[PDB]
RNA sequence: ACGACCAGGGCUACACACGUGCUACAAUGGCGCAUACAAAGAGAAGCGACCUCGCGAGAGCAAGCGGACCUCAUAAAGUGCGUCGUAGUCCGGAUUGGAGUCUGCAACUCGACUCCAUGAAGUCGGAAUCGCUAGUAAUCGUGGAUCAGAAUGCCACGGUG
RNA sequence: CGCGGGGUGGAGCAGCCCGGUAGCUCGUCGGGCUCAUAACCCGAAGGUCGUCGGUUCAAAUCCGGCCCCCGCAACCA
RNA sequence: GAUGUUCAAA
C-alpha cells in the first residue's frame, strides 16, 4: 500500500504549495495579534472552512526512492538504508566512512 | 396546607365549572399521598434497607413503615414475612405540604425534564409515578446519602374517572407533558 | 490547552447546526463527530451525542459542562474489568 | 401523630436565584438556598430560561470574549 | 506557637515552620513575610507570640486549612457528578493525567494485588 | 476487493509479571548568595541577540548570521560564604486540585513547559544478577539528529577522576 | 455406663505437661538458578487452634459443658 | 552432580 501514501503524499504539498502562502500566514497573525479583536474569532473559522490538507504537518518526510515514513534523513532527503548504498555506489558527494 | 387553602379557594370551582357537577361533594380531592420505596438487596443487606427508610423518614416528616414480603417468590429468592419494602402514606396537612414542595422543588431538580405523562394513571382517576433519584428532594443532603435510590409516588383521588383526575392536578398546576 | 488569545475552540458545522436548532427550539439531538469542539453556554440544556469512535454516546450540556472539552464526557474506550 | 418517633418538622424559608422565596415545613432544619424553582423552571411556562442566570458560564465568558 | 490556621506551627525557623502549615508553601510563606517585614535576620531577643498578630489577618487573605480542603471536595465530587473521563479516573483509583496504566501506576493503584 | 478516498477512535487500554533506564533514599548533602572553565555541533518555511513587560513558561520589538565573525549558550559539580544538625527531615519527589504559556486546524482521550498548593513510597533493597582494568569505570554538565510540537532514550562532546 | 486418647493453614503434624501468643512438613502463588525440567533457593498468603463458658495480667496450653471418632472394660425392667 | 523421547523419501 507504499504507493496510496505517496500519492497522497503528493496531493498534500501541491495542496500545501497552493494555500501556504495565499492565506495561512495572515489568518494566523490577525489570530495571533492582540490589538485585532473580533474579527480574530472570523479568521478562525473561515480557516477550518479550507480542506486542512494544505497543514504543513500533514506532510511527512518521506525517501523519494522508497517512500519511507522511518530513517528519513533531510540533507540527503533518502532513508537510512538508501543512504547507506547511496554513499558506497559514490552517488553521494563527499561521503566517505567515519573514523575519529 | 399551602396547597390545601388554594384547593377549596380556586380549585373547586375551577373544576365545579367545567364538569357541571350539583354538589361541592361530588368535586373529586386527593385522599392520600403514598410513598413508597422497594429495597431487592434487603435480603443481600438488611443496613440497606434501614437506610433508605432513613431516607424515606427525611424526604417525608412521617417515621416510615416496614412493609415485610406478602408471599414467598422463588425468582427473587424472598421469603413470606421478611422485610423488603419501606412505604409511608401521608394524608393530612403533610401530604399537602409534600404535594406543594414536590411541584416547587422535586419536579425542577429533576436533571432532564420533558413532562409527566397525563396516560400514567390507574384508570379509576388514582395518579402514579416514579422517581428515578431520591436526591432530587432537597431534604436529604447531596453527597450524605450511600446510594441513589428511587421511589413510587401515588395521588389516591375522590375522582372515580382518569378524566377528573387530571383535571384536579392540573388545577394544582401539575407539570403534566 | 488553547491559549487565551486564540479563543474558545468551536467547529463550523457544529455551531452552524446550534445556531439552526435553537431558532427553531429544541427538538431532536444533534448527532456530531466533533469532540474536539469546547462546551459553549449557548448550547447548554440541549443533548449532544459526541461521536465514540463505534457510535456517538448521549450528552445532556449543563452550567457545569460548560469549560470542559465535548469529547472529555463522552467514553472513548471500554474496560469493564480484567476479571470476566 | 406518634410522639418522639417522627422526624422534627418545623418551617424553613428557601430562596431561589430568580428570587421567589418559599415557606415550606420541611425537616432540613436550616435554611438552603436552592437555584432553580417552579416559577423559574422552563417546562413551567418559564418565559425567560435560566440562561440569563450566571454562574461559571458567565466565568468561561470573561475569559473568552466573543462580541 | 499557634497561627490563624486550625493547625499549630512549630517553634523553629519562622519560615520552616509556615511551610509545615497546610495550605502555605515555601513560597507562599515569603509573600507573607515580605508583607509582614519579619525576617529572620533581625533581633532574636523580644520575640513573642503576640508578634504573630500581624500574621493572622494576612493569611486570612489566602484560603488554607478546611477552606481549601472544601474547595478541592466541591472539585472531585462535580467530576464525579459530571461524568467525564477525568471524574472516572478519580472514582476508579486510577492515574486523572494521561499517565500509562500498563506500568508505573502504584501511587494511583495502589498495593499490587494478586489475580 | 486482501484496492482506494474520508471523519472519529486505537496503537498511550490495564487484576498482573519481566527487561532497560531515570530519580532518590540525604549532611562528601539540601537551601540561599557570590563567583569560575569547556569541547563538540546546528541554522534561512531557520538560529534569533538587545530592549520592554510578565514571579515565570512567555509575548511584542528588532540587530545580526548561510556562519572562526551573528545566534543558541553558555557550562555543571567546583570554590568561598551563612543555615539545616540527622528528623521521612530546608532529604526525596510521586500524586492530585486550581490557573496560565507555547506548538499546532485543533493537546478530550493523547504534548511539553511555568506558577500556586499538595508532599506518597523510599532511611540504601530477598534469592539472585550486570558493567568496567585508566582517563577506564564512577560522577557532572553540553550539543546534535528525529522533529510543527513531543527525551529519562540515542549518536557525539567536554569537566573532575 | 466407666476410664483413657484425638480434633490446630488445602491437607497433615507439632507446640499442651511446666499459660508467655502459634510453628513446621507438604501443597499453593510469585520470582530466581538452568538451554529446559526437577531438585534447590527466596518472598508471600493461610488457621489464633472442634465448639462454649469459667480462671487469670494474660489460655491451643488450665479446669469443666457439649459434639463427633476411637481403644478397653461394664450392662438381668 | 538428577532428568531430557523422537525425526519417510527426493
Ligand atoms: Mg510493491
Ligand atoms: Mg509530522
Ligand atoms: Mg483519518
Ligand atoms: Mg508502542
Ligand atoms: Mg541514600
Ligand atoms: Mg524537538
Ligand atoms: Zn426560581
Amino acid at each position: 500500500a507504499k504507493q496510496s501514501m505517496k500519492a497522497r503524499e503528493v496531493k498534500r504539498v501541491a495542496l500545501a504549495d497552493k494555500y501556504f502562502a495565499k492565506r495561512a500566514e495572515l489568518k494566523a497573525i490577525i489570530s495571533d495579534v492582540n490589538a485585532s479583536d473580533e474579527d480574530r474569532w472570523n479568521a478562525v473559522l473561515k480557516l477550518q472552512t479550507l480542506p486542512r490538507d494544505s497543514s504543513p504537518s500533514r506532510q511527512r518526510n518521506r525517501c523519494r526512492q522508497t517512500g519511507r515514513p522511518h530513517g528519513f534523513l533531510r540533507k540527503f532527503g533518502l532513508s537510512r538504508i538508501k543512504v547507506r548504498e547511496a554513499a558506497m555506489r559514490g552517488e553521494i558527494p563527499g561521503l566517505k566512512k567515519a573514523s575519529w | 396546607a399551602k396547597l390545601h387553602d388554594y384547593y377549596k379557594d380556586e380549585v373547586v370551582k375551577k373544576l365545579m365549572t367545567e364538569f357541571n357537577y350539583n354538589s361541592v361533594m361530588q368535586v373529586p380531592r386527593v385522599e392520600k399521598i403514598t410513598l413508597n420505596m422497594g429495597v431487592g438487596e434487603a435480603i443481600a443487606d438488611k443496613k440497606l434497607l434501614d437506610n433508605a427508610a432513613a431516607d424515606l423518614a427525611a424526604i417525608s416528616g412521617q417515621k416510615p413503615l416496614i412493609t415485610k414480603a406478602r408471599k414467598s417468590v422463588a425468582g427473587f429468592k424472598i421469603r413470606q414475612g421478611y422485610p423488603i419494602g419501606c412505604k409511608v402514606t401521608l394524608r393530612g396537612e403533610r401530604m399537602w405540604e409534600f404535594f406543594e414542595r414536590l411541584i416547587t422543588i422535586a419536579v425542577p431538580r429533576i436533571r432532564d425534564f420533558r413532562g409527566l405523562s397525563a396516560k400514567s394513571f390507574d384508570g379509576r382517576g388514582n395518579y402514579s409515578m416514579g422517581v428515578r433519584e431520591q436526591i432530587i428532594f432537597p431534604e436529604i443532603d447531596y453527597d450524605k446519602v450511600d446510594r441513589v435510590r428511587g421511589l413510587d409516588i401515588t395521588i389516591t383521588t375522590t375522582a372515580k374517572s382518569d378524566e377528573e383526575g387530571r383535571a384536579l392536578l392540573a388545577a394544582f398546576d401539575f407539570p403534566f407533558r | 490547552p488553547r491559549s487565551l488569545k486564540k479563543g474558545p475552540f468551536i467547529d463550523l458545522h457544529l455551531l452552524k447546526k446550534v445556531e439552526k436548532a435553537v431558532e427553531s427550539g429544541d427538538k431532536k439531538p444533534l448527532r456530531t463527530w466533533s469532540r474536539r469542539s469546547t462546551i459553549f453556554p449557548n448550547m447548554i440544556g440541549l443533548t449532544i451525542a459526541v461521536h465514540n469512535g463505534r457510535q456517538h454516546v448521549p450528552v445532556f450540556v449543563t452550567d457545569e459542562m460548560v469549560g470542559h472539552k465535548l469529547g472529555e464526557f463522552a467514553p472513548t474506550r471500554t474496560y469493564r474489568g480484567h476479571a470476566a | 401523630m406518634k410522639k418522639d418517633i417522627h422526624p422534627k418538622y418545623e418551617e424553613i424559608t428557601a430562596s431561589c436565584s430568580c428570587g421567589n422565596v418559599m415557606k415550606i415545613r420541611s425537616t432540613v432544619g436550616h435554611d438552603l438556598n436552592l437555584d432553580v424553582c417552579s416559577k423559574c423552571h422552563p417546562f413551567f411556562t418559564g418565559k425567560q430560561r435560566d440562561v440569563a442566570t450566571g454562574g461559571r458560564v458567565d466565568r468561561f465568558n470573561k475569559r473568552f470574549n466573543i462580541p | 506557637a499557634r497561627i490563624a490556621g486550625i493547625n499549630i506551627p512549630d517553634h523553629k525557623h519562622a519560615v520552616i515552620a509556615l511551610t509545615s502549615i497546610y495550605g502555605v508553601g515555601k513560597t507562599r510563606s515569603k509573600a507573607i513575610l515580605a508583607a509582614a517585614g519579619i525576617a529572620e535576620d533581625v533581633k532574636i531577643s523580644e520575640l513573642s507570640e503576640g508578634q504573630i498578630d500581624t500574621l493572622r489577618d494576612e493569611v486570612a487573605k489566602f484560603v488554607v486549612e478546611g477552606d481549601l480542603r472544601r474547595e478541592i471536595s466541591m472539585s472531585i465530587k462535580r467530576l464525579m457528578d459530571l461524568g467525564c473521563y477525568r471524574g472516572l479516573r478519580h472514582r476508579r483509583g486510577l492515574p486523572v493525567r494521561g499517565q500509562r496504566t500498563k506500568t508505573n501506576a502504584r501511587t494511583r493503584k495502589g498495593p499490587r494485588k494478586p489475580i
